């Protein structure tokens, strides 16, 4: 009936807001750096109660030593990575992934995708072609899921809470079978 | 020492033994080891024991819980949830949930 | 009070933390130090805090103070 | 009772509880800003410089602590503080570490008597000095 759900992920890519909106049903503009930060929810799961710990994780370099503190006795890991910026995408499998192998060698990971409200927006896209940069797709995220060992990849937006509750859903279920 | 003073006091002033000195002297000189005894005389009674015994593997393994347990689900705690401080605390077995441990 | 107190609190409250909840214990001592330094590092860089709002309550305190005193020097006296 | 009565602004309670019942995460109210104070000042200084009791002493705290009585307060600073928790977690694992030139064993001893002074003040305060019912659930 306990899950400890350890979210994790590059810097400024919508860990916290995800958790906030979830939790709360409410959506924020400003950025604010987190380090600890404890969320409880109680969800119905196939008519069995279970409480999900909720763990947010830093993403910023300057925490890795502070970052692992929250890692034993983990349940889940939700991996998540902006659609709007190909670093994240990339950072991913550069080190979220092989730290999470180090010190979780057997451990479900559910990739997530945030920014899906973003994807199609005109402003957001103009703005990254500047760069030369694209929008990550649906292939992309599969392909990665797939190569890394995610059991599900999905997408999810704070701000529309467009499959916000799925991305949980399948977690539990990951545990639980 | 007790008892065959008083039976013996009664019959000498009577001429005859207490009514129920018998049963109670047997009772007595049966039992010395009363749970090497009990372990016998609960044979009957040994599915009915078992029955009400293993009711308890639902309330008695989780109500022994370690400090760390207790420590990482924050049990006892108000204010680990402001949100849901109005709502009454409740549970499907609640006269377990307070139940003597030592009992 | 309501003078120089109260415009630094008002001052400082804004640059309070909007949320802060006590971390768990499972981070240790040395993770929550960093964790309430780093949130409220902005109010340890302010400088007035410690030459103009401490001197203002050292104020509040010792006239309190002086008030309490006095009243017992008095009951002694009218003892 | 006249310190408290000059005590009028909003600010120094703030808005109604979102909970119903009290704050605890939200800082807008004045003790958290105490316990903010306290962690600043807990701080051990350097040796080229002063520190709060050498120039202040006991005023400033006398001060905090008659303000947070006045306001009703104290078992929520009591509950809610900074200080306080850092003091209980370091007992528990009891550890020292120089994190970020900040020692950790002389910071909580100060804590501790900072926090025994404070409940000196506060039970003094309080002995000079001296309901809302919930609904339950109903069924839908
Ligand atoms: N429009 C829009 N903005 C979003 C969405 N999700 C997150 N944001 C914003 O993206 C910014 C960064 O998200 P945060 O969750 O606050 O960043 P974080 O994940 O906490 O990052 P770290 O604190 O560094 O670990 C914030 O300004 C959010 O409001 C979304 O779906 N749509
Ligand atoms: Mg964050």
């Amino acid at each position: 009936q306990a899950i400890k759900c350890v979210v994790v992920g590059d810097g400024a890519v919508g860990k916290t807001c995800l958790l906030i909106s979830y939790t709360t049903n409410a959506f924020s503009g400003e950025y604010i750096p987190t380090v600890f930060d404890n969320y409880s929810a109680n969800v119905m799961v196939d008519g069995k109660p279970v409480n999900l710990g909720l763990w947010d994780t830093a993403g910023l370099e300057d925490y890795d030593r502070l970052r692992p503190l929250s890692y034993p006795q983990t349940d889940v890991f939700l991996i998540c990575f902006s659609l709007v910026s190909p670093a994240s995408f990339e950072n991913v499998r550069a080190k979220w992934y092989p730290e999470v192998r180090h010190h979780c060698p057997n451990t479900p990971i559910i990739l997530v995708g945030t920014k899906l409200d973003l994807r199609d927006d005109k402003d957001t896209i103009e703005k990254l072609k500047e760069k030369k940069l694209t929008p990550i797709t649906y292939p992309q995220g599969l392909a990665m899921a797939k190569e890394i060992g995610a059991v599900k990849y999905l997408e999810c937006s704070a701000l529309t809470q467009r499959g916000l509750k799925t991305v949980f859903d399948e977690a539990i279920r990951a545990v639980l079978c | 020492a007790i008892i065959g003073l008083y039976n013996y006091a009664h019959e000498m002033t009577h001429g005859a033994s207490d009514r129920e000195y018998p049963r109670l002297g047997q009772m007595i000189v049966d039992y010395e080891n009363p749970l090497k005894k009990m372990m016998e005389e609960f044979v009957p009674h040994s599915k009915s024991l078992s029955d009400a015994l293993i009711s308890l593997q639902m309330v008695y393994p989780r109500r022994n819980l370690s400090a760390d347990q207790w420590r990482n689900a924050q049990l006892l705690s108000l204010i680990s949830a402001p949100s849901t401080m109005l709502n009454p605390a409740q549970s499907d077995t609640m006269p377990c949930e307070y139940l003597s441990l030592d009992a | 009070l309501q003078g120089t107190i109260l415009q630094y609190v008002k001052t400082l409250m804004e640059v309070m933390p909007k949320i802060c909840r006590l971390p768990r214990h499972e981070y240790g001592s040395p993770g929550i130090l960093e964790f309430f330094h780093h949130q409220l590092k902005d109010i340890v860089e302010y400088a007035e805090l410690k030459t103009v709002c401490f001197q203002n309550l050292r104020e509040v305190g010792n006239a309190i103070l002086f008030c309490l005193l006095i009243e017992q020097s008095l009951s002694l006296e009218e003892v | 009772t006249r310190i408290r009565s000059f005590l009028d602004d909003p600010i120094w309670r703030g808005p109604l509880p979102s909970n119903g019942v009290m704050h605890v995460d939200e800082c807008v109210e004045f003790h958290r800003l105490w316990s903010a104070m306290q962690f600043v000042y807990c701080i051990p200084v350097g040796t080229h410089e002063f520190t709060v009791e050498q120039c202040f002493g006991d005023g400033l705290h006398w001060a905090g602590c008659m303000i947070i009585v006045l306001l009703g307060q104290q078992r929520r600073f009591a509950v809610l503080d900074f200080c306080y928790h850092l003091l209980k977690v370091q007992k528990h694992d009891g550890k020292d570490e120089i994190i970020k030139n900040v020692p950790l064993k002389k910071m909580v001893e100060r804590i501790r008597k900072f926090q025994i002074l404070n409940d000196e003040i506060i039970t003094i305060l309080d002995k000079y000095l001296k309901v809302r019912c919930f609904q339950p659930p109903i069924h839908q």
